[PDB]
This record gives C-alpha cells, structure tokens and sequence, in this order.
C-alpha cells in the first residue's frame, strides 16, 4: 500500500508540505483526507481539483509520488493527513497512515 | 531518386511529400448502447422497436462466443496454432479483462442517463467514451413531443427514427472501420475521441483515424451493448522518408510503344530506395500517412533504374491504351511526338522525331506555342536543361507480365536446350 | 448532506447489522462506501457499493464475511456483521461517493468520497 | 477467324456481334440545387433541412478546392506532372469558364424558380439543366397540408421526407456514375437530357450512357448547387469490326484434362485478328457498345490459333470445375466423352472416345437421341457436323498460369544447364 | 499429412476438419409477391406504392425474359452456343415447366387474402411458399388506421415502409443472394419451405444454404411477382476428408526473411493430397461446408512438401510484414528470434539462433515463461516436442512471384545459352 511520513510539526505560519509515496500514484489521481481528532474526514483534493469548502491549499501530483502543499497555520490544521488511491485494479481503495501535525 | 535523365525515358517522377507512421497506438474502449432513453412516461412503440433490434445483436452473441480461439489461455504473463497477426489481435483483447471490471461499472451507469455521450474515465490519459441510440435526436423529439400529446402520434417520430437507425445498422454489422460508428451518430471523432497529443489533428489526420480497423469484444443481451475497443494512432513525423509518385508513358522505339512498368510509388529513405504499396495510406497536402511501413524492395533492376543508369530499366509492351503518349513535364510538356503529333508552334509545323527517340522534350520555350493533337499551350520553365538530350538510351531488359509469355519464351528456351546440348 | 444512524454493542463471534440513512441525499443516484477506522491507528478499506445493487465489492479482512446491502426505496444503506473476532473493533463511517448521475465524470473513482457521516461504535470483548 | 475447325480441340468461339464507340463526346452541364422551396409560407420542417446538410456540403468545398491542384496553369488556345488521361479531364473543366455567365444567370433565377427541372440553353449543345430535387413532391406535399398540416402533416411529413432524401444523397455523393445522378431523382436519363441526343439511342443503349462517369465542377455554400460537367455520347457503329465470345471445354490428352485458356472475348478488325476486353462495354441484342477501343493485341502464338493454323495453341492444364468439359454447339452436342458420359439413343448405350483424340463432336441426327451424363436430348436438324482432320492435333504450346509453375520450371532449366557448361 | 518435421520450415498446419459437400439439391419454387393487400379504401390512396415497382420488375422482364438464349428447344427426352454452366442451368429452367401448372394455381390465390405466408405442395419433393412485400408490417398498421384514428401517418408510414423496402429490392436486384431473401424479408430460412431437409441444418449448415444462388424463372408484370426457383442443398458429410488450415512463417536464412508460400488450405482424400479453396466454402465448428468440391491438384513440389519431404518446398523471400514472424504453434511458441526478440523467464534472457539454424522450437520444457518483443507468456503444456536435431535443412526451392522477376531472369538464362556453344 502507499505509504507517507509518519508525522510532521511546524511553528504557528510560513508553509507546509505532505509527502505521499507508493506502488500507486503514477497512473491514479490522489483524494488527500483530514480529519479533526473525534470527528469524522473531509476531502481537500478530488483529482487534480479542489473542495470549494477548502484557496488555501491544493497539493501537487508528480509521476511516481503525490504531495499536499499548505500555507499558514491557524486554528486548523492540528491533525493528520490520509493520502488515498484508486486500486490498481479498480475494485479497492488505499489508505495511508496518519501523518500528525501540529501548528 | 533522380528525376532528371528519368523524363528522357518516360518515367515521370511526380510531387515529393513527407510520411507519418502509426507505430504506436492510444487504445480506447467505446461503449454503444443500442437503446435510448425516454424521460416521460412510455413510449408505446418501444416494445417493437426494441423486438426490431432483437435480430441483430442475438446474432452477435454467438457470433464471439464460439468463435474466440482461446488463443491465451495465458495472461500476458489447447491453443493448437495462431499467428501475429492474431497474436497482436487478442493480447490487445487481453487488456480488456482488466478493464472489464472498469469498462462494465460505466455500463451500469449509462444505462440510466440521458446524454449522448460521456467521457468517463480513470486514468490520466485513456478515457473510456459512452455513445447512446439515437439520444441525439431524442432530445430533438421529446421536447417536440409535448406538442404532439402522445406515447404514439409522437412516439411514431420515435417509431421511424430507431428503424431508421435500424435501417442505419446491419450494415456495416451485417473489422468494421471507424467510419460507420460515426456515420450513424453523424458526429466526429475530433469531437469525442481527442485528448492530449492524440487532440490536436490535421484534416488528412482526420480521416486516417477513421480508416483504421475497429473490434468488437463484448456483447451484453441485457444492456443491448456492444463494447468497442479502438486504438487511436499516434502519427510521428517519420524522418527522411520522401514518397515520389510514378507515372510512365508510351517510350517509343521503332515505331512501337513501349513503357517502363514501375510502381504506384516510390520511396528514399536513407539509402532505402524500393517502393510502396501506398494503397492503405491516407494521402495529405505534402505528407502520407501510413498504418505500417509499407515499404517492400524492388528489384535489383528496378532500384538501379531510378538511382540513374536507365541502362537497366524494364521495358514492357503495350497493350491498350492506360499508358499515356504525353505528359506536361514542369511548365514544359513531354510527349511521344512519333505516335501523337506535337506540331510545335505551327498548327501545321507537325515536328518530326527521329525514329531512334522515344519522347520528344518541348521546353525552353523553343515552342512557346504548343498544340497535342490540337489544343494550345504555352510552356514556361524548368521542363528541361537546356533542351537537353542524353546519349543513345538503349533499353535491354524487356519484360512481359503475363505468365502465357514467359511460359512460351521458356518452352522455345527449353526446347533449344535440349538441342544445344548436341 | 447528513448520513448515520448508528447502534450497536457485540461479543466476539455475534452478529450485528449497521446502518445509515443519506437525508437530503439523492440516494438511488450516488453511489455509496464504508470505511473503518481502528482507534489506534488510521483509516482502512472494507466494502463498496455502487448507485444500483448491481456491483458488490468487499475487502473485508481482503475477504468475504461481511454483507452490505443497497436500498433504493428507504434510501438507507445497510451492512451485515456476522463472525467479528480480534479484528473488527473500531468505528464505522457511513460515506458516499463524490460522482453519480448528474456527473458520472468521477464515477470510474471510487476513493473520492465527498461527504461522511458520524462514526458509530463496534466491540470485540 | 475460322469457327469450324476450331471446335476440334476445344476452342468455341460464340455468336458474332456489333461493336459501337463514343469517339466524340458531346458535354452538358447539370445544376444540382440540393434544396427544395416552400411555396407561399415558412414551415416548421424548413429550419432542419438545412442543419442536415451541413454535413455533406463542407466535406464538398475543400475536399473539391484541394482537388483541382490546377494541371493546365497554361491557357488554351509549376505543373509538376500531368498525364494524358488527366489534361484530357482538366481540359474540360476549362469549358465550365465560358459557361457561368448562364451558369450563374440561370442559379440566379433558379434561387427562387418553383419547377423540378428548368432548361434554358443558349445553344442546344453545351446548354444548362437545373433540378430542384423533391420540390416536385413538395409540390404534392402541399396540396394536403394546405388544410391539415399542423406543423405534423407537413413538418414532420416534408422532414422525413428530407431525411429519407438526405439518407440517399449520402450515399451517391460520398467521380459518380450517372445512375445515381438520375436515380436519386427518379427520372430516367431520356428526360433531363430533352434533345436531339437522347431520343436517338437504342433502348439497349441508353443504358450503357448511364454506367458514364460524371465530374463535379463548381460547388457553392449559399445556395449548395453542385455543378456537373456530363459527357454525352454520340456512338458510331464503327466499321469490319465485330466481337466474338469464346469459350472452352476440356481437350483430353492420354486421359489428363486440359484447355485453351482463350480471353473472354475477341475482335476482327480488318487484320486486327483478335484480343478484346468487356468488363467496360455493354452489349445491346447485337452490338457491343464501348467507350474506348477495347482491343489488344494477343501473342503471336495465342494470335495464330485463332487464325486457322491449329497446331500451335496454348495448352493449359485444368484445375477443377473452370472448365464445361461439355457444351452445345449449333444444333449439336461437343463433349470431352471420356470425362463425362456420352449416350446415343439410350442411357445404356454409351459412346466410346478414343483415348487418343479430344472432344468427340455429334452432329448431323448421328444421334437422334443424346444424353449427357444420362440426361437425353434430341440433336436438332439445322447442326453441322465436321469430322474431316481427325488427325490428332497435336497441340504442343504448353502453358502453366501459375507463377509457381514457372519459376520451378526455369530452376530445373537453370540446374540443368550449369553443369552442361562442363 | 505430417504436421510434426514441418514445423522447421515456419508451415503451421491448423486443426483438422471435416469435409461435407451439398452433392444432391432439393428443390422449391419461391413465389414472391411485391405488391401487399389491404382491406379497403386503397389504404387511404396508397397506389402511388405500386408505382415504385414500375421502374423495377419492368425492366426486369426484358432483362431476363424479354431476352435468354432458350438453350434448350431439342427435345429433353439455331440453338446457339452455351456451356455446361448454362447446360446445366438450362436444365433447371425445363423443370419448372412440369411444375409451372401449379405455380400460377397458388399465383390465382396469393393475389387475394391478407396472410403474409401460404404454402401449398403437389408431389413430396417440391413444395410451393408464397410470400408477400410487407404484408406482416402491413398485418400490424391497419390497426393504426382505426387505432390512431388516420389513415393517414400510417399510409405514410406505409409509404416509406415500402420505399425502405423497394431500396431493400434495389440492393441486389440492382446473382441474387437468399440472405436477400431473407433479410429484405426479415425472415427465417427454417419457417421457409418447412422441410425435413431443413430442419436438421446446424447453425453452419444453416448460413451455408444463404449463400446459394437464387434463380429467377418468371415476372408476372399484371400482379410484379417474380417466381424464384430456389435450391436447398442435402449436405452429406464426404467421408475421409481432412481439411486443414496453413500458415507460414519467416524461416530465416543468412539474416533474409523468406517463407513457403503455402494457399489458404490444404485436403486430403485417401491419396489426393492437394489443395483447397474456401471462399465459396462455410466454415462450421468441426466441418467444412462446401457448394463443390474446391479440392485442386497441386504441384509435385509443393505436394511432395506435405508428405513429409521437407527439403522440396517453395522458398520465396517477404516482402513487407504479410508474414507472422511469430505464432503459437501447440503450446510453445516458435519464431523468427533474429528479427523478433526472443526470450525465457525474463527480458533480460535472450535467445540467440544459431547463423545457420532458421525458425527456432520453444517448449515448457526448456522456457517455462517466454516474451516475444515486449509482453510475457507462460508456456502451457501441449504437444509440440523439442527441436529434434533436424539436420541442416537446405531448401532448393527459389520462388519468386513477380512476373517481371521471373521475366528479369530468363533473359539472363537465355544470354547464358546463347554463347554456350560459340
Ligand atoms: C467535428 O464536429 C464538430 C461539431 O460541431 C465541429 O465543430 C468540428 O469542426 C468538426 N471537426 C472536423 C474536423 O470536421
Ligand atoms: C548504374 O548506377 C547504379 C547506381 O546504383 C549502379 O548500381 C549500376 O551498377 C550502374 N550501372 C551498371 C549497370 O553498372
Ligand atoms: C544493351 O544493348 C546494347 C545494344 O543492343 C548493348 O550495346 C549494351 O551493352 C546492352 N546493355 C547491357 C547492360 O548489356
Ligand atoms: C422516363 O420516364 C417517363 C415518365 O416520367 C416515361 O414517360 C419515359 O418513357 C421514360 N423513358 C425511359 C427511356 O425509360
Ligand atoms: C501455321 O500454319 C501455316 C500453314 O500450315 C504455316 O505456314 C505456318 O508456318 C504455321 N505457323 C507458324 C508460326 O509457323
Ligand atoms: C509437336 O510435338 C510432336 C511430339 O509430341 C511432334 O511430333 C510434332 O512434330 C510437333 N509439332 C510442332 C508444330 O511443334
Ligand atoms: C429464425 O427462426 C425462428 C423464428 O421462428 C427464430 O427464433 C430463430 O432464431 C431464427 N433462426 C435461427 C437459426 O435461430
Ligand atoms: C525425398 O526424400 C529423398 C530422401 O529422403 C530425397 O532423396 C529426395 O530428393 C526427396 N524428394 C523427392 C522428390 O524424392
Ligand atoms: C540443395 O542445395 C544444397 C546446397 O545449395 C545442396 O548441397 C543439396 O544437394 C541440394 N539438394 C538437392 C535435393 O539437390
């Protein structure tokens, strides 16, 4: 399955970035999730798109790795990034660890 | 390929052009389904339309089941024999498997819509295509049919439109090309099957694509469905690769007419000099585009001939007239002034050609005037150097292409063989 | 769009029956999903269904034992636990899929999930 | 050519017949005005007869202005190469220069004429006819609907019409043969063409004028005409020239089957022996009609057993089922007896062959009662029976019409001559 | 036949089947009827239909019984020249005399009544069917009359209908083909003539009899129907006939591509070891179905070829990609692996040919996994069986197929000869 860094921090501003990596992502577009702590994801990067609700951040595919590009820091923020595909076949979907941030 | 020292022997080179090549292909997968979409209440004729198309595909589904050799029972990891020309047929027909269980996840959603066609896809380039009945114009009478206040006396507009695509179908199902899939919709495929580098087309581009062979791989009854998998080309701009066209005309000697017998085309490609069976390839403005490389190699007698030293061309007799007797050469016009009468500048200044010649060269305007069995013209440049005329060109390969000749030459060479040997 | 019911409590090798219902929610055009989430770790893959019943997939332990069931009429969507043991206990989102059809383009996607319901509880004593 | 005594080994030449060329074509001009006209008010159907023609006008106009890549830059009276057959078809497309004052004075008057076919001609060669496509049927469209067409009678009733049409004119507009020219319309040629032309043909004849080929010429996106430069013939019944079908049966020699491979034609003309060619020609009940002179030149020994001299015909080997082996001659039965069973006034009674001679001839009532392979038939009076030169023939031109054939032959004839060097 | 020890030389014999000929003909009279039947009111002035025909059937009865050749006036216990082709259609002719009483009884029938099919029978062998134009789609639109409350858009649509169904008759009445028959009909060869020599057709046997050719005997201009004398085929299963199919592969020699140029198929009778012919033929599951027998001799070359002599083939050398290069003979490929890149269990194990060594044999004993240019493949267990240590295998053969090649060279075979003996 794809995999990413397990965790990252960074101070309260300037910009973030969120690495994705794995045996999938060179044919398959990326579905980046967050989910606050005790509350249920949300979808950020839909393909190559991106959520209206989210602008702020839209992330970039490259050929064999996916990465999410944010900037600034408020009181969001403070969890965990999903990096999700496409099964190579078409019939599942994979799901990356959680990768902690903080503000 | 040396144009001059050729027009003196009746062979025309004409209109250097470029070629492009098919080498790689974009594969893609259409989904038709032979059924439209009615969005309000029934549509009373429906039932019988429908049984109408009953008769084609129920002759379809047997027509592949039964009919696959199982040529690969192995995955692209009893087969008995099969050749490339298969090989290469079905191993393309193997991807579709893996995308069966994508393309059929479309199939359960088209069935439902009422759009004529959606692009839906997964990958990043290949794009699957979904192309309803007749939804086109259903749109067109459905919304006429609120005026019309009926199932029928409205579904009747509907009732001669799917015979009417009836009529349209079984008949290139009745290897079917691209053409016809677009002919019954009357769309385009620069409008539903672009994208990409595979988007931006010529017009000569155009209908190449549409020439190409289409396969049929699946059949649903259920759906009415017909999955079509066609690969899109890829047209590169292949380098060095000139295709001159031939013609030859009436090279006289002694009174009786007599031709160099070269192909339809001729290529340079490098030190590549043989020909073409150009009969496949979609001709453009300055360029030809071809599915394969056609090239095949001539003769050692046919490729020494157009690299100069006519000393060796073919010499076939005529027979009938297709070989023309005068040919407009550049500005200038080439003609066998022996058998058809050139005349030069005088209507009645009928020029004489010595026996020796075949064709006679009018240019540098030495006959600014010119009349072919009549008729007048006035040449203008290039046709010649200098009125030039080469040295005594003796022809000494003389070929007859009917097999009831070479037959009969060879039974006089076998029965004096068996003389000589005494 | 607002998607859950929720409820259930088990023991190891019982049965249950989830459920969640899509309010304000084409729920016979848009496709549906389940995902699980372990409370020490991250999210993870268990079945899908598409806008009709037609299509079934299952990764449930990457196999068969669990069963969930599509209904256009009450527009609810319903899975079947049976057998849990040692690896079942987390919670459970009811999620559907981003593409349907008024815009099949994401169809082919099946990862894209727009919109998720509140998690609801499972255990395994 | 000496039919008797040519039946003694097979070759069986067949009723004589007229032969007829269209030395000199005399031209016409057709305006084809793809679009009918409503007479007193604006329909409801009128608005989609001209969305469907939008297809087949703009793949006219530049496939038609990329077409005349111009080969007589030169006046009558940079050209690269143009042969004979292509100046001979661009030349007439000169004429069309001269013409479109009235081409354009009649299409100016045609914008809004209410009659199927309207002809106006400066002079009677070379004048114009216009056809309003289903304007006539749009004359009896009109007649019902000016009471009841609600749009329905008439819109629908007129688009399908159209639509029916435009289906059809797809197909023939897609280089055209009159046929369609005239058969889309449903007149036949006699009546577009009303001159002292037509009404001279032979009803045998008019049906070859209608196999012609027909060029386009001039083509316009504002009111879609198609200009059509037709060739009208004016045939000479030509003179001592007469076509000959021959046909063949299987010469048995030493009880292997053989047979003349003859062409399927041949013409005398004068000391033009033989040769011809058909698949052109039309044949009325006792001429041929051609456009060209068909005739070629056969070889020397193929020319000579037509001449009378037997003994040096080709000689084929038969394959299987391409030879009669049996066939009825002028009141007579020829046969190969040996092949296929031969018997005289009853089934049991079998004639006997000699196994050295070919094809037994029986004439004359020697058999009042004969039965092919035991099917009897009553030889007629009138036959002529020819038994004299029962010398064997002794055809010894052996020929193979597989390329095969010969080149294993010249093998052995090339093995067997390097060591005859030493 | 061996297939085993030919498979050296790149010839790839396909599974064997059967051979079954339609050696004995049924015989019917297809009565059709082109004009249908309404109750009344001239299907609200529908008669304009009947006048479509006019320009069909009448130029029909010039065109065949205006004019035969009447070959046969001797009794059938000038008349001209004719084959046994035309024999033997002739022949057919005289039959429908004795059965022509009954054809006008049920022709004074089928003018009135509204039933699509009617079939009367006088002996047991000849049965007589009677089908109307359209009358089954008529059968279900006089309801619409009432129905619909018009006569009208139902004898519209009945206009078109039949003017859909005149351009179906145009199509290949413009020999006649029953799939024709049978599809401008929409019909079932089963429901016709309901036969006990019908009935027990395989799907095969069944499109077999589609394809014989229908006669046309009568044009009857007073009521347009035209009386076809259909013929069905018994298919009797020729026993002791193998029919195989036979590829060719490039069995390189020194770096040049040649092949053995082997035809389409390939028989065996007991000894008749020749070849075959399928394009009149129709391919079944396990048989080969015939309308003759295509068996023709071949050469003693290429027939001693098959016999398991192998050093007597024909050698010609390719020219463009026509020949496979590569295929899936049994379960393990053999292939050219000097122009295809060869390989066992990986990309990077190539396999090299030995410069003297042509095809090379490939089996799941010696490459469990094998890639042929790109792609993979697991060798499946079959048949196919080591190389076997053929010795070097020298082919004397030189044939080429260009009748100026073959021409090119006896004139250099003939300068040879010429100075042999000075
Ligand atoms: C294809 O059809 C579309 C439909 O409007 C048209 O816009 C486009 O010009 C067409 N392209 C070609 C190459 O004919
Ligand atoms: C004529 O020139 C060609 C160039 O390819 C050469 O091959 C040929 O041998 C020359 N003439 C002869 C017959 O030597
Ligand atoms: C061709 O023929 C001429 C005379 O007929 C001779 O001089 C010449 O050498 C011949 N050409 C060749 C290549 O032998
Ligand atoms: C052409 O058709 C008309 C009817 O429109 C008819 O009077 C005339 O005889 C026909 N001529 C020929 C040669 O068929
Ligand atoms: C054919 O026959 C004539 C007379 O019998 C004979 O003079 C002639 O030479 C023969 N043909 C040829 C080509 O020799
Ligand atoms: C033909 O060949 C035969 C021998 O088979 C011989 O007797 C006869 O003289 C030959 N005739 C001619 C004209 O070659
Ligand atoms: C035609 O015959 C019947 C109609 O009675 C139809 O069901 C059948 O499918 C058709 N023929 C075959 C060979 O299936
Ligand atoms: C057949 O094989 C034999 C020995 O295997 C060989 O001598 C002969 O040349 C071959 N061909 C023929 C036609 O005998
Ligand atoms: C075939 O040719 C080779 C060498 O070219 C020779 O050794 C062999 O004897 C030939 N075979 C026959 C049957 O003549």
């Amino acid at each position: 399955e794809l995999t990413q860094d397990p965790a990252v921090s960074v101070a309260l501003g300037q910009t973030v970035r969120i690495t994705c990596q794995g045996d999938i992502l060179r044919t398959y577009y990326v579905s980046w999730y967050q989910q606050k702590p005790g509350q249920a994801p949300l979808l950020v990067i839909y393909g190559k798109n991106n959520r209206p609700s989210v602008d702020r951040f839209s992330g970039s595919t490259s050929g064999d790795t996916a990465s999410l590009t944010i900037t600034g820091a408020q009181a969001e923020d403070e969890a965990e990034y999903y990096c999700s595909s496409r099964d190579r076949s078409g019939n599942h979907v994979l799901f990356g660890g959680g990768t902690k941030l903080t503000v | 390929i040396d144009i001059t020292k050729l027009q003196h022997v009746g062979v025309l080179v004409n209109s250097p052009k470029g070629m492009k090549i098919s080498q790689n292909f974009e594969t893609r997968y259409l989904i038709l389904s032979l059924i439209p979409k009615i969005e309000d209440s029934n549509s009373c004729g429906d039932q019988q339309i429908k049984q109408y198309k009953r008769l084609l595909d129920r002759l379809i589904i047997p027509l592949y089941d039964g009919l696959k050799l199982q040529k690969d029972v192995i995955v692209t990891n009893a087969l008995g024999v099969a050749t490339s020309a298969q090989i290469t047929a079905a191993v393309a027909l193997v991807e579709a498997k893996q995308a069966k269980s994508d393309i059929e996840k479309l199939k359960e959603a088209i069935r439902d819509t009422n759009k004529a066609v959606q692009s839906v896809c997964s990958s990043v380039g290949n794009c699957i295509v979904a192309i309803k009945s007749v939804q086109d114009y259903v749109n067109k009478e459905i919304v006429p049919s609120i005026a019309r206040l009926g199932c029928e006396a409205a579904g009747l507009q509907l009732g001669i439109a799917l015979t009417q695509h009836y009529s349209e179908l079984t008949n290139c199902f009745g290897g079917i090309k691209l053409q016809c899939i677009a002919s019954l919709y009357r769309t385009n495929i620069t409008e539903i099957f672009t994208t990409s580098t595979v988007d931006k087309y010529d017009i000569y581009d155009l209908l190449f694509t549409e020439s190409i062979k289409v396969r049929v791989i699946d059949v649903d009854l259920n759906d009415y469905s017909i999955t079509l998998q066609v690969r899109l080309p890829l047209l590169t701009r292949l380098l060095n690769t000139q295709i001159y066209k031939v013609d030859s005309i009436s090279y006289n000697i002694q009174n009786r007419e007599w031709y160099i017998p070269l192909p339809s085309h001729i290529m340079t490609k490098g030190a590549f000099l043989g020909g073409a069976d150009v009969k496949e390839c979609i001709e453009a403005f300055s360029s030809y585009i071809c599915p394969s490389d056609p090239g095949f190699v001539l003769n050692h007698e046919m490729e020494s001939c157009l690299s100069g030293n006519i000393s060796q061309c073919p010499r076939t007799t005529v027979t009938s007239d297709i070989v023309p007797r005068y040919a407009f050469v550049n500005g200038g016009v080439v003609a066998n002034c022996i058998t058809t009468t050139c005349t030069c500048n005088g209507i009645g200044n009928r020029i004489n050609q010595p026996p020796d010649q075949g064709v006679k060269i009018i240019t540098h305007k030495e006959c600014n005037t010119i009349g072919i069995n009549g008729m007048l013209f006035n040449t203008n440049k290039e046709g010649t150097l200098a009125f030039y005329t080469p040295d005594d060109i003796t022809l000494n390969n003389s070929v007859a292409l009917d097999p009831i000749d070479i037959s009969i030459e060879l039974n006089k060479v076998k029965s004096d063989l068996e003389e000589s040997k005494e | 769009q607002l998607l859950e019911s929720g409820g259930g409590l088990v023991q190891p090798g019982g049965s249950l029956r989830l459920s969640c219902a899509a309010s304000g929610f084409t729920f016979s055009s848009f496709g549906m999903s389940w995902v699980r989430q372990s409370p020490g770790k991250g999210l993870e893959w268990v079945a899908d269904i598409s806008h009709s019943a037609g299509f079934l997939n299952y990764a449930d332990s990457v196999k068969g034992r669990f069963t969930v069931s599509r209904d256009n009429s009450k527009s609810t969507l319903h899975l079947q636990m049976k057998s849990l043991r040692a690896e079942d206990t987390a919670v459970y989102y009811c999620a559907k899929r981003l593409a349907g059809l008024p815009d099949l383009e994401w169809l082919l996607y099946p990862n894209f999930l727009d919109h998720w319901g509140q998690g609801t509880l499972v255990t395994v004593s």
